[PDB]
């Protein structure tokens, strides 16, 4: 929605001489724009921006304020963003304006978003993204509170207004570029306007850019730890089943290296690996490392995260994880549970401090309310005599053997398919 | 899965990366049919989510295209009659409506 | 004429080689950029710490 | 006249596909250079602090 | 008409290579198209799209197996009549699990 009005902008020209008539601007500030006009060429606009710079931010504000028609304004805005891409140090003539004013930029430049047409307040907005990523002037406190709050706004309306949020998204992106912006926008609930956004079926390009942002996040150590109070990976590993496109799915990969990278906590890597995993994301990750791509970082990016989540099965395979979870009731599908060879290392674990294990899987089989831990007991059962065989005397001793062949009786088809293969087990032979 | 199995068929006979990573493809397709095969392409964009357009590009032809006849329940046997001792070539007289 | 679309495509391809390439060497040229920048920040520690060592003096 | 002007604006398109691709791509490593220069720097700065910290 | 055989031509086509399956996809359906092989170069099994082929294969021979006990048991087999198009997506994988 962007580049058409942009496009026709650059030539709906017209005299500014209209309003310096009609005493709405200065005549300095008049011949300034017709100055800059004339002058086109490169060094010509470094003379008139180095010999009138202190006119030059003025008058864009000057006229930017009392326009009515957009076609004017428009064209000042295009002129700043063109000229912010040729040379994106020209959000230096704006703070020199400012500072020779005595005063910060902010005030003169936030409250144009809050005017009518869509295009000048989105352009305004790229601006201003541009000029305070790039200048030493930071933008801080209700400043930059009121500026995050008019993206949020603008990610509330949710099309040319999605086309817009993708301006919206790419100024919060090149604002988040730098870190005092970051942990501003974890701050404010942004990162819940990105969850919700995103849960509302956003387009495919404003996905790439939210993950674009995620992926800033988890960059940083503090602002991935952060980000957690809205775990992400949920609906990223599901989403990315769709997001086929190279764009979303390398970013995605990126964002999941960036979590499992600057987790701060073994307990914080744990976490996003449990997600990922009980999620399935490893599955995932074996298919795209048999897939190649383009360029280094998607394949570098899933060969590191296949290692990263290779550790992790490895650390829930514990033998002392098995315990813990044994004791803590978590007979949930952990990696342990289906890790064959965690099973051939440590099916005799299951003997040890007098079989208490096993006495508490024979518990619960008879405690557990809950249909998984009843089948994930019964199962795994099963398991410790297919991979011990002493074990089936000392099951028929503990009335596994009985609770199983029940058990494949039990209300749910569930726990009944898990007896039946723990039966299958314990059948295995003689 | 067979399907599948002829969909990679066919992507694998694309031209690859070394030319553009955009894929290209080379296909036979009767003049009365390009329409079709564009909105077929079109189709699959919308339900790709491709907002990238696709398209189809003709080139004057030297080479010898394949011979079809419109064949139909009654003509099939009496068309693959007369092509039996050969296939007939490019939109040459056909001796089926005939024999 | 499908060299036509070839051709515009390397064109482009071009274009994105040049400006990946700026992409990549802004980092070896920003590293550069920082072991500068380390002056400033060794500088304004010294002197801070000396107007506190003063004060303790 | 609609042939050409079709292939051509397709294409254009495309190239604008392609193009904006390669600037994700270019953004990709604008953005983790800043994160990896920036912490080699806080590292050096760091060691060099120290070293001022235990001078002083 | 009969009268005389099909004026054919020959074409080509570029597209995104994500949405290269899609399209074709959709072009198998038309029916009407036939694709030629722009490497002939080299193998087919040495192209960009080797490993997906080979899970096809491997699928369709353990789908031959589980036929082939199914021919062995006596349950029947379902010519329901849908034919569709499969999936682009990676719900490819989650056929294969």
């Amino acid at each position: 929605i962007i580049a058409a009005k942009a496009a026709e902008v650059r030539a709906n020209k017209v005299n500014w001489q209209s309003y310096l008539q009609g005493q709405m601007i200065s005549a300095e500030d008049c011949e300034f724009i017709q100055r800059f006009e004339m002058k086109r060429c490169s060094e010509e606009k470094q003379e008139m921006l180095q010999t009138e710079g202190s006119q030059c931010a003025k008058t864009f504000i000057n006229l930017m304020t009392h326009i009515s028609k957009e076609q004017t304004v428009q064209y000042i805005l295009t002129m700043v963003d063109d000229m912010l891409q040729e040379n994106h140090q020209r959000v230096s003539i704006f703070f020199d304006y400012a500072k020779r004013s005595k005063s910060t930029a902010w005030p003169y430049f936030l409250p144009m978003l809050n005017r009518q047409d869509p295009f000048t307040v989105h352009m305004a907005a790229r601006i201003i993204a541009k000029l305070a990523a790039w200048g030493k002037e930071l933008m801080e406190g209700s400043d930059l509170n009121y500026y995050f709050n008019w993206i949020k706004t603008q990610l509330s309306s949710q099309s040319d207004s999605s086309q817009y949020v993708q301006c919206v998204a790419g100024c919060l992106q090149l604002m988040l570029r730098v870190n005092e912006y970051r942990f501003a926008w974890v701050e404010a609930d942004g990162v819940n306007c990105i969850m919700g956004v995103l849960s509302n079926k956003c387009g495919f390009q404003l996905q790439y850019q939210m993950i674009f942002s995620i992926w800033l996040l988890a960059f940083s150590p503090q602002m991935c730890e952060h980000l957690r109070r809205y775990n992400i990976i949920p609906v990223l590993s599901d989403i990315l089943q769709e997001s086929v496109k190279e764009k979303v799915t390398r970013i995605i990969l990126a964002a999941f290296r960036n979590f499992l990278e600057k987790s701060t906590e073994r307990e914080t890597r744990q976490e996003y690996a449990l997600a990922m995993i009980q999620c399935k994301v490893l599955k995932q990750l074996e298919n795209l490392e048999q897939q190649k791509y383009d360029d280094e970082d998607i394949s570098e990016d899933i060969k590191f995260l296949l290692e990263k989540l290779g550790e992790s099965v490895q650390d829930l395979s514990s033998f002392d994880e098995y315990s813990s979870e044994l004791k803590s009731g978590r007979l949930e599908w952990s990696p342990v549970h289906k890790s064959e060879k965690f099973w051939r290392e440590n099916a005799v674990r299951l003997n040890e401090k007098n079989y208490e294990l096993l006495k508490i899987l024979t518990k619960l089989l008879e405690v557990s309310d809950d249909p998984q831990v009843l089948a994930v007991a019964a199962h795994d059962v099963g398991e410790y005599v297919r991979h011990y065989p002493r074990g089936k005397r000392v099951i028929e001793q503990l009335g596994g053997k009985q609770l199983v062949m029940n058990h494949m009786h039990h209300e749910d088809q569930q726990v009944r398919y898990n007896a039946l293969l723990a039966v299958q087990k314990l059948m295995v032979h003689n | 899965v067979r399907k599948m199995k002829a969909i990679y068929h066919t992507l694998n006979l694309c031209n690859i990366d070394v030319t553009q990573k955009c894929l290209i493809a080379e296909v036979w397709c009767p003049v009365t049919d390009l329409d079709s095969i564009q909105f077929a392409l079109r189709r699959g964009t919308e339900h790709s989510g491709s907002t990238v357009p696709s398209i189809l590009n003709r080139m004057q032809t030297n080479q010898t295209p394949p011979t079809y006849n419109k064949t139909n329940k009654f003509t099939h046997g009496f068309q693959n009659i007369v092509d039996a001792y050969g296939i007939g070539t490019y939109r040459e007289i056909n001796p089926a409506p005939y024999t | 004429s499908q060299s036509q679309g070839i051709q515009q495509l390397l064109q482009a391809e071009k274009r994105a080689a040049e400006k990946v390439a700026d992409a990549r060497k802004r980092k070896a040229r920003r590293l550069k950029q920082a072991k500068e920048e380390a002056q400033m920040e060794v500088e304004q520690y010294r002197r801070e710490r000396e107007q506190e060592f003063q004060s303790k003096q | 006249a609609l042939s050409d002007a079709d292939v051509q604006k397709q294409i254009k398109h495309m190239m604008a596909f392609i193009e904006q691709e390669a600037n994700e791509k270019a953004e990709e490593i604008d953005a983790k250079a800043e994160e990896e220069f920036n912490i080699e720097k806080g590292r050096l700065v760091q060691t060099q602090r120290l070293k001022i910290m235990e001078y002083y | 008409e009969l009268f005389r055989s099909e004026e054919m031509t020959l074409a080509q086509l570029f597209l995104q290579s994500e949405a290269a399956y899609c399209c074709v996809s959709e072009l198998e359906e038309l029916g009407k198209v036939q694709f030629r092989d722009l490497n002939p170069d080299v193998n087919v099994f040495q192209r960009k799209f080797v490993n997906e082929v080979r899970r096809c294969e491997e699928m369709d021979r353990k789908l031959r197996f589980v036929e082939k006990e199914i021919r062995k048991a006596n349950i029947p087999i379902m010519d329901t009549g849908e034919n569709p198009e499969v999936p682009f997506p990676r719900d490819m994988i989650d056929l294969e699990a």
